[PDB]
């Protein structure tokens, strides 16, 4: 009962999630904090219902921005992993704000820029000289979107070390005369995925699916402040548009039972799940919709803010660092991102560095 | 990765600019958006291939503009992937975008993931709308306008290669970048500049950088960008779209393989991709 076949089958790559770390912003901000002065139709009932209590932006005063916290984040990563630059084969970044502000010593002299998008910058500055370099975006999901192309890659053989960057500096396109300004916050992101040399961890499946009826309901635009003052000047500006029911609210599930399907698993076989991070309400929906417990995953948004595409991967984080997720677990990482898209993930985890 | 299909759409406009980087090129007029030109681009290639909206099961989306790209000409976000999806009636599709990737290297992740995941039907699209660019009037480089649609089937088996710019290896190439408007006073004022270094020898560099990258694959024929109008006939050069006629003629010749070279004006490198084409 040894061999199937004669021959041998081939097999993927198994993918192994190796380390994460997090760089959030040194300050934080209070709901009370006068950046929200200009806020109208505030209430208890407003900040309550979003579970935000605190969230940080970056200070580029200080020298915070989305590239420096990223390299600092990455080269203590790389250091703490033993993970020499030159055996990174592909750099995967993602940052939801169109606006950058800063390539190091690579590009010193350019300032507010479009173009171009982080990864080729920061692979000359971190020294991954053999680094394929890609800027993804997938908004929210953005981090799930960047371990599905890094995990594609190594179980085809065409990478065998992939570092994963998710940063987000959102608050460079909040309008603070807004009451959209307010559950947003900045952070950042780094992980390593490699070529797994046994079973003790890989991506099980995963499933991402997407719905443009909503578009025009989360965007950026080119406009003037809501309550704008003075001679006032039109910015990229994140913009809600007035329906949406149980769309957001019954997508995720959908996506988790999918991946869940792919993997021939069930809901029950899950140890944990780590979920995006948008409000209380809507991870309880989608934790009841797929049969999590409370018990089973957390809620970070409340002294964080909502970090874009990083509060995946500061949960998932948060979960390892503290016990909640252990070596040998089977999870379900999964959120909703605007657009919208929508996915899902089954990972069986090994040991992971929190560094 | 497989070429099902071919669509290309371009404005009838072309607008020349002098320079050595500089050339004959499609151009938007007025408030033209991007999705008038996408749309029938798209809908031209599944015609094609006879496949159906609701049978694309992953749109991958590459734009620079930062406006002009839909109905509403101030949305920049999320990318023209999702409004794709939403007036083509893609309902099954994952939707996501490569920001400034070259072609080919988008061609290979997307074959790469795409394979992965057991999809059939993969659209790959970049497009252009650039009203909300400022040109680059020292050097003459612009972006072409317009939109280019690529029906696939992934395989998982293409091939990729990144290469250095030909010329003199000595040669430090300044890269172009786009930096943000500093001085926006009107919501339809131009929102970043192109600035990419006026370099005598920079379109022939990127020329000598392609023909170096196809001898990796000599058995190969190949197709490639033309970013610039220096040594061009009549100066005319479609930057990416130029791919579309050369495609469609390997098709005409019922080539079943060949190689694909983009080049990336960010990184100051050429890149290719190997693929497969239909009858």
């Amino acid at each position: 009962h040894h061999a199937e076949n004669l021959y041998f089958q081939g097999h993927m790559h198994k993918v192994k999630l190796a380390a994460i770390t997090c760089e959030l912003p040194a300050r934080s901000y209070e709901n009370d904090d006068p950046v929200f002065a200009a806020v109208p139709d505030l209430s208890e009932s407003w900040w309550q219902f979003w579970g935000v209590n605190r969230r940080g932006y970056f200070d580029p005063r200080n020298g915070e921005n989305e590239f420096s916290l990223v390299v600092r984040a990455a080269e203590r990563l790389l250091r703490s992993s033993d993970t020499a630059p030159d055996s990174v084969d592909m750099l995967i970044c993602s940052a939801s704000s169109p606006i950058m502000t800063d390539a190091g010593d690579v590009l010193p002299d350019l300032r507010g820029r479009l173009y171009p998008r982080m990864a080729n910058v920061l692979s000359k500055q971190l020294g991954l000289s053999r680094a394929l370099p890609l800027d993804s975006q997938m908004e929210c999901a953005s981090f799930l979107l960047n371990l599905r192309l890094a995990a594609s890659m190594i179980r085809q053989g065409k990478a065998e070390k992939v570092l994963v960057v998710c940063s987000e500096y959102i608050s460079n396109l909040l309008d603070f005369t807004s009451r959209t300004s307010t559950l947003f916050a900045d952070g950042c992101a780094v992980a390593l995925l490699t070529r797994g040399d046994d079973d003790s961890c890989d991506l099980l499946a995963s499933a991402e699916h997407s719905d443009a009826t909503f578009y025009e309901v989360a965007t950026g635009r080119w406009r003037l402040p809501e309550n704008p003052t003075g001679e006032a000047k039109p910015r990229l500006y994140f913009s809600l548009f007035s329906k949406m029911a149980s769309f957001v609210p019954t997508n995720v599930p959908i996506a988790m039972r999918r991946a869940l399907e792919k993997a021939g698993l069930g809901s029950d076989d899950i140890d944990y799940f780590v979920f995006h991070q948008p409000a209380p309400f809507l991870v309880k929906a989608w934790a009841e919709g797929i049969g999590a417990r409370p018990e089973q995953y957390q809620l970070t948004m409340g002294d964080t803010g909502v970090m874009i595409s990083v509060s995946i991967p500061y949960t998932l984080m948060t979960g390892l660092r503290e016990g909640k997720i252990r070596p040998g677990d089977r999870i379900v990482m999964a959120g909703a991102a605007t657009g919208w898209g929508f996915a899902a993930q089954v990972w069986q985890l090994g040991e992971v560095l929190v560094c | 990765m497989l070429i099902q299909a071919v669509g290309v759409n371009l404005p009838p406009s072309y607008v020349c600019l002098e320079g050595p980087l500089g050339g004959e090129r499609p151009r938007a007029q007025g408030d033209e958006m991007l999705m008038q030109r996408l749309l029938p681009a798209v809908r031209e290639a599944l015609d094609e291939a006879a496949v159906k909206p609701e049978e694309i099961d992953l749109i991958v989306g590459l734009a620079l503009s930062p406006d002009h790209l839909i109905e509403n000409r101030d949305i920049m976000a999320p990318k023209i992937g999702h409004p794709l999806q939403k007036v083509l009636g893609a309902n099954r599709a994952h939707v996501f975008d490569l920001t400034d990737s070259s072609l080919a290297r988008a061609l290979y992740v997307v074959d790469t993931l795409a394979s992965d995941q057991g999809y059939r039907n993969v659209l790959v699209v970049r497009g252009e709308s650039s009203q909300g660019l400022e040109v680059d009037s020292e050097s003459g480089f612009a972006l072409a306008d317009g939109a280019l649609a690529l029906l696939c089937r992934p395989t998982g088996k293409a091939a990729f290669r990144r290469g250095a710019l030909g010329g003199d290896p000595a040669q430090e190439w300044l890269p172009l970048s786009i930096p943000l408007n500093t001085d926006i006073r009107q919501v339809g004022d131009v929102k970043g500049h192109l600035n990419l270094p006026a370099q005598p020898g920079l379109p022939e560099a990127v020329r000598a950088g392609f023909t170096r990258l196809a001898g990796d694959f000599p058995q190969l024929n190949w197709v490639r960008e033309e970013w610039f109008g220096q040594g061009r006939p009549d100066g005319r050069c479609l930057g990416p779209f130029e791919l579309a006629s050369q495609l469609r003629a390997a098709q005409r010749d019922r080539l079943d393989e060949l190689l694909l070279i983009s080049f990336d004006p960010f990184g100051m490198v050429v890149e290719g991709v190997t693929l497969e084409l239909a009858g």
